[PDB]
């Protein structure tokens, strides 16, 4: 299946993803398609940040659903 | 503004009628130096940010909150649960502690809880959210205008109000930069560069911090309070005393950052001032 | 030019 | 509040009558000439807007669009048609204020009202609801009731009350709460739209003066939806006007149920209704 | 129906 | 060039359209893919409605923009 995720810039990165990819496969296929490293991805769903060590089905993600990346900062 | 048939004491109970509508503790109005009635008459009082055209709101599909306890709060002895303060990337102490006061060590950026916390709003990282807890006064200067004194006792680091009014973009702040008088009511929302971008201007909507005088010697400073800790172009504002303050002792604000390593008559008789604001 | 300024979080504001 | 020392009936009233003091807009009194309780729960905090909840999605600024009006002169309510916050509206489109600022009786159960975007100021005549309660209410205590809410000016009909407000939550948490089954409640469905009846406003912790209206079979106000964001309809403002002109002192009141249909003739649950109203339906649900 | 309040719906108005 | 919508109910779609599309055509490739009638359609951009007669590149919606759309109220 196909999902979106959105940065705050406007970005719609389109990611091919099933619904047992684990949010580490997600993230691993951000940097794929973006450079994004994993490390500073946040993805979000549903007001709540996802979490590695489960898969999309576990937060009821299905086709064409949106995400959205907020790029990890640390010094502001 | 006709208040032309308006006499002292009418304009002044205006004002007062003003203030007294303000939510929270009270504000009032004295005058111990001249016979001016009130502030212009044309400000309302607002609680809260009025965005304008043209600025993006924070998109709330790029908000997340944490799961802490809902009966009370997230608590502060174990800041690693809280999902909501995994962005400072630091030791990673709450700002605040437990009476409500943000630390004498905390940084300029505030990371508060939201609608997606499953905290309540007693939570002891809300206090930004929950209002201004000071009785402030307004009072006539001898040599800046109108300006604000504390009632109570305020310790270092208690909380005192957000900077609100109209947000606007650089555009329209630059088509209003109109400073016709010293008079400036412009608040650049310039903490993180990467965002900037919005200015909040108080000559007609904003907060009694809009009264604030600056000093080179300040005893209050200003905070970033995030609620949407993914959007960085609109936040709150906040003031927070860094010195403990007296009662009836003006609150002042530095207009300007340390930026070291990088009227127009400052009247506010300090050791180190500088004969401009130039803010 | 002449605006109040957060003056950056570059310092820590302390 | 670690109030481990007792309140009497005096710190208690005064307490209470600092925090209506407090609250944003006009003043707002409290009266007891019933009995000896010195005021409504201590145990509240009045909030000047929606305090939203976990699991309840906001609305959202992407789908909410402005109106260029500013080139007429700020929403001229002359030229309805020109409005774009009046495009979800009927094809006789219409403001739902008058040139006073009272709701039309014409107007729909849909206040469409202006935003963020707009071009206007916020005098522009189809802001009522953003600039607040504006009549001064007095709390007192009813003879059957519990508190009740009366106003101490006159309140022509379509005139603005206050908004009901509290925390926006959702059907599961609203779930897990109704207890208060076990009589009084302070959940106010959000359901002006069966296609979007998602989240419900509890006035129990957190609320507004409006948390004090009782119910009546025969209402002196009603419920109007006061939408900024026309894209969303789970979230609005439960904005309250006057259906009749309310004297002075006379309790405000409004239907628990809403509107009543029309076409079923059948299509109590927590009391039975002391409003004393001669249509008295006898039953209030809510 | 519940024992909450309600609006009453979108095609009845005022009355 | 392609370019995305978001709806309510967080499905996004996709879809192909020219800068020279009007929006009435975009509101027919939306009932192409997804069955919802033109008239019951508003789409928005910026924090603006998008006016069904008006094109795509008067409202500057360049390649991978994201249009938000909103179906109307009927019942009053
Ligand atoms: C944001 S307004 C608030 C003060 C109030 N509205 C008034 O009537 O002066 C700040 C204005 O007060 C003046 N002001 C503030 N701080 C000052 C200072 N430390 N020394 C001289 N003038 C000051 C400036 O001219 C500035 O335009
Ligand atoms: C939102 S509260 C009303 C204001 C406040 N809670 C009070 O003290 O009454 C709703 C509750 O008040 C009671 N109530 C409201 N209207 C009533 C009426 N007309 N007759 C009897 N009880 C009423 C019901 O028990 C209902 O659960
Ligand atoms: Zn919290
Ligand atoms: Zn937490
Ligand atoms: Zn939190
Ligand atoms: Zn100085
Ligand atoms: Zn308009
Ligand atoms: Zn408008
Ligand atoms: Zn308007
Ligand atoms: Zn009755």
């Amino acid at each position: 299946m196909q999902i979106f995720v959105k940065t705050l810039t406007g970005k719609t990165i389109t990611l091919e993803v099933e619904p047992s990819d684990t949010i580490e496969n997600v993230k691993a296929k951000i940097q794929d398609k973006e450079g994004i490293p994993p490390d500073q991805q946040r993805l979000i769903f549903a007001g709540k940040q996802l979490e590695d060590g489960r898969t999309l089905s576990d937060y009821n993600i299905q086709k064409e659903s949106t995400l959205h990346l907020v790029l990890r900062l640390r010094g502001c | 503004d006709s208040y032309t048939h308006l006499s002292f004491y009418e304009k002044r109970e205006l004002f007062r009628k003003k203030l007294r509508e303000i939510e929270g503790p009270e504000v009032t109005l004295v005058n111990e130096v001249d016979d001016e009635p009130c502030p212009s008459l044309d400000f309302q009082f607002i609680s809260q940010y009025r965005l304008t055209q043209g600025v993006i709101p924070p998109d709330p599909n790029f908000q997340s909150g944490c799961n802490c306890s809902s009966l009370g709060g997230c608590d502060l002895n174990n800041p690693s649960r809280c999902e909501c303060l995994d962005d400072l990337d630091e030791p990673t102490h709450f700002a605040y502690d437990a009476q409500g006061r943000v630390r004498a060590d905390t940084g300029a950026v505030i990371y508060e809880c939201n609608s997606f916390c499953s905290c309540s709003m007693e939570c002891p990282n809300r206090v930004v959210q929950r209002g201004r807890t000071l009785p402030l006064e307004i009072f006539k200067t001898k040599e800046k205008g109108w300006g604000v004194r504390s009632l109570r006792f305020a310790p270092a680091g208690t909380f005192i109000t957000c900077y609100l009014g109209e947000v606007i973009t650089s555009a329209e702040a630059a088509k209003r930069d109109k400073n016709d008088d010293g008079i400036t009511y412009l608040f650049d929302l310039d903490m993180f560069d990467d965002a900037s971008e919005y200015t909040v201007d108080a000559q007609n909507y904003g907060d009694v911090s809009r009264f604030f005088n600056h000093s080179c010697s300040p005893n209050i400073a200003i905070y970033s309070a995030v609620r949407n800790h993914g959007f960085r172009t609109i936040y709150d504002l906040a003031f927070f005393a860094i010195k403990d303050i007296q009662p009836l002792e003006e609150l002042t604000f530095d207009y300007a950052g340390a930026k070291d390593f990088s009227r127009r008559q400052c009247k506010c008789g300090s050791a180190n001032c500088r004969g401009w604001l130039f803010g | 030019t002449a605006r109040l300024s957060t003056g950056g979080c570059a310092p820590r504001k302390q």
